[PDB]
DNA sequence: CACAGTGATGCAAATCAAGTGTGAAGCCAGACAAAAACC
DNA sequence: GGTTTTTGTCTGGCTTCACACTTGATTTGCATCACTGTGCGCCGCAGGCCAGATCCAGG
DNA sequence: CCTGGATCTGGCCTG
DNA sequence: CCTGGATCTGGCCTG
DNA sequence: CGGGTTTTTGTTAAGGGCTGTATCACTGTGCGGCGCAGGCCAGATCCAGG
């Protein structure tokens, strides 16, 4: 932009863009910790102080050799200081929703807004050189966005805001960044607690906050739901992924899903998984390691996040299509009349598929799966190519 | 680079004296060499030589901050005129005119040469008596005459 | 929040310093910029 | 460069950028096949062609199911 | 003229991408040998372009310096 | 001795608001009058 | 030498634009810092959980 | 009762 | 001479 | 109230050129590990023929 600028000056003259500096005090205005705001109870274990943007995000944890050795680097806004600025970006969009849903704009109603949380790890980064900690070289990166905004008007709510790109790389918002593993526990939650520590204390306020003239309340509602399997059973006190206990919504064994695989109700919370972890810690009726994990169905270590049991999407997608995958070359090689089969000749049935899916749906081969690859994986052009490959045809029935 | 890496981590465990080691004794200088120079030199564990890292490492300051970790004072006094050789021959088929960048260090390019080959040959015995690298022979064997031939090497580089 | 991963190894080379004390910082802002809705209604203020 | 060019034109009233087909129209001047030029003695093996730009580097070689199989592709430029 | 600063990235002109590997050697000579023989034709002539009113006259001298020595053992025909 | 970024910071240099009253200059008027590049 | 073009003039008087300075008060430009990447390959891995085959020592 | 070759085999050089 | 709990072990679940 | 009357603004269609937007099969972010591939060569290392 610098040498664009540049360039545009010297060669027509008069200035048509603007230079770096106004842009610097310009961007100020949107960054968190410029509008004033307040919280009517005021908050727990957090200052009132309204000009607090690019934090620190390890808290002030003891840095000293003396001390649980640290390597990491963190930094984060502020939880209240990100949502005011979030909503006092979204002002003009709020008041146009408003206008449109024939309302007034001089409303102060009590506006709820839910939102939406996301943290996963990301691999492969690299550490730089030079001075500083023994960085990892993996990242975390925990996010939100503002999924809808209703108000109550009469005895109804109307919605005046709903956004149209609930999956877009537009709309969610950056609020915590570091470098750590997403399996280490420890720094995770040394990094993580005071952003649940801010979000446990705003579930139960009001905020108050002017916009165009008017103060106006908002009141939050958070889900936690852009969370993988993975980091479901980490941070909620669950087992790993290949337990008996599979469910993250439901108490049951993996035994009992394969002989009913319907019928089931969601039945794990976060209150229940906290008081399993009581009862799983005070150990109240005195017995066994087996007959304890019977009782507390799976929980052995402190729930520390609260989030609503839900299913990703997107994993969804690729654990399905990686099943399907196994389903293909496991019929061409017709394992329900050869049970028995060495290494190589599943390795040949795994390439055969493969020429053959390149040879008909122009797909190249990869080792891990993809979401494009589930969306043109999981058509009928894919079972025609396969069946072709099958040398009976109840198998064709079965799979079409 | 990378030779003169094998040189240092080679020399952290006394082959000289103990010409025998087993492959663990080496990983053991390795992570010696790896975390020190992480702590002294600010470069982190790299697993293929890139160009920084041999811009960095190729430093007289590298090797004071690695004769600490070597006991002998000959070793340090071996390593110390090593590195000053050699950096006194990098600037002739670095500079992209030498002759009219550093024309000092390349008229005695011969000496320097030969002072280097010596004292491979002699303090070194116990690696390059009988084998030698590719590039440690292109570098003190050819280069004047192809600095007479066309007039600079960096120009005519890859790094493009 | 994995288009957010897509964007961020792009803010990571490209819109930040490139020291270990100032990328995490840079990179947090850029990415809180980028999305920023009151920077959206401009470019398709040409839908109006 | 359509979204800089097409807000910026939105927001200014005026054209300070030029829309990308002239852009395009713009840019054939420095691709390669554009100038006259003479070879003197012409070269062996080279037509005396003078606008030839991108071709296929494979150069015709013979992609049948009877002989050699090849997977590459290639785009170059013709070396004059 | 002269390349003021030689090792840049804005004077390193392409000529030629293929999708191939170096490790094999039918399909690199296949798609490189082309280059080659209109190098080679070049070696030996005279270039008339007509540059600012005047038509005046070129001739070239090729150097293959930026090969890496696996390159040049691979390409020139010496041992591994 | 690779070289073009990567953005915040901070120091220097350039511009400018302002008084009111000057200078410098372009240009209107129609007409009168020499240089000059072709036959 | 003709013929048309191409520049020149006039003085009275009109608007139009620059400047005389200074002291903040900005705005704008450019260095400076310690680093990046492109310099090579390969495949299933890691982490964890659990039924089942080994096993190995005491009755 | 070798023993003289076939044949591995791990180290080293470049990317 | 059993033989029944220790101790691998390879396969399957998520990324 | 409205004919007159002067201009404003539009349509008619045959061509032209500039600018705007739809269309096409595809991308990437969804996961981890490591020294390794290729090639060459001196030093063990085995194998049957007496
Ligand atoms: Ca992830
Ligand atoms: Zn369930």
């Amino acid at each position: 932009y610098h040498k664009m600028y540049r360039t545009v000056k010297a060669i027509t003259g008069r200035q048509i863009f603007q230079p770096l500096h106004a842009l610097r005090n310009a961007e100020k205005v949107l960054l968190p910790g410029y509008h004033p705001f307040e919280w009517q109870p005021p908050l727990k274990n957090v200052s009132s102080r309204t000009d607090v943007g690019i934090i620190d995000g390890l808290s002030g944890l003891a840095s000293s050799v003396d001390e649980y050795p640290v390597d990491t680097i963190a930094k984060r806004f502020r939880y209240d200081s990100a949502l005011v600025s979030a909503l006092m970006d979204m002002e003009e969009d709020i008041l146009e929703g408003m206008r449109s849903q024939d309302l007034d704009d001089y409303l102060n109603g009590p506006f709820t807004v839910v939102v939406k949380e996301s943290c996963d790890g990301m691999g492969d980064v690299s550490e730089k050189h030079g001075s500083g900690p023994a960085v990892p070289e993996k990242a975390v990166r925990f996010s939100f966005t503002v999924m809808r905004i209703t108000i109550e008007h009469g005895s109804q709510n109307v919605k005046v805001f709903e956004e149209p790109k609930p999956n877009s790389e537009l709309c969610c918002k950056p609020l915590c960044l570091m470098l750590a593993d997403e399996s280490d526990h420890e720094t995770l939650t040394a990094i993580l607690s005071p952003l649940i520590a801010e979000r446990e204390a705003m579930k139960s306020s009001e905020l108050t906050l002017e916009m165009g003239g008017i103060p106006r309340t908002f009141k939050f509602i958070f889900r936690g739901t852009g969370y993988d399997e993975k980091l479901v059973r980490e941070v909620e006190g669950l087992e790993a992924s290949g337990s008996v206990y599979i469910c993250t919504l439901c108490d049951t064994t993996r035994l009992e899903a394969s002989q009913n695989l319907v019928f089931h109700s969601i039945t794990r919370s976060h209150a229940e998984n906290l008081q399993r972890y009581e009862v799983w810690r005070s150990n109240p009726y005195h017995e066994s390691v087996e007959e304890l994990r019977d009782r507390v169905k799976g929980v052995s270590a402190k729930p520390f996040i609260e989030t609503v049991p839900s299913i990703d999407a997107l994993h969804c997608d690729i654990g399905n299509a990686a099943e399907f995958y196994k389903i293909f070359q496991l019929e061409i090689g017709e394992v329900y009349k050869h049970p028995n089969a060495s290494k190589e000749e599943r390795k040949r049935w795994q390439a055969t598929l493969d020429k053959h899916l390149r040879k008909r749906m122009n797909l190249k081969p990869i080792m891990r799966m993809n979401g494009n690859f589930a969306r043109k994986l999981m058509t009928q052009e894919t079972v025609d190519a396969v069946c072709e490959l099958i040398p009976s045809e109840e198998r064709h029935e079965a799979l079409r | 680079a990378a030779e003169f890496y094998k040189i240092f981590q080679l020399e952290i465990g006394e082959v000289y004296k103990h010409p025998n080691a087993s492959k663990e004794e080496r990983k053991r200088w390795q992570a010696t060499l790896d975390k020190h120079l992480r702590k002294r030199m600010n470069l982190k564990p790299i697993m293929r030589m890139n160009g920084n890292f041999a811009r960095k490492l190729m430093t007289q300051e590298t090797v004071d901050a690695v004769c600490e970790l070597i006991p002998s004072e000959e070793r340090h006094e071996a390593l110390r005129e090593l590195m000053d050789l050699y950096l006194k021959m990098k600037p002739v088929w670095r500079s992209s005119c030498p002759a009219k960048e550093c024309p000092e260090s390349l008229c005695q390019y011969s000496f320097n040469s030969q002072r280097f080959a010596e004292l491979l040959s002699t303090k070194f015995k116990y690696r390059y008596e009988g084998k030698i690298t590719n590039y440690f022979h292109k570098t003190l064997a050819h280069v004047p005459e192809i600095i007479e031939r066309d007039g600079s090497i960096g120009a005519w580089a890859s790094e493009g | 929040n994995q288009s957010g991963n897509k964007l961020f190894r792009r803010f990571r080379k490209m819109n930040a310093r490139q020291s270990k004390c100032y990328e995490m910082e840079d990179v947090l802002k850029h990415h809180w910029l980028y999305t920023s809705k009151y920077l959206q209604k401009f470019m398709n203020a040409h839908n109006a």
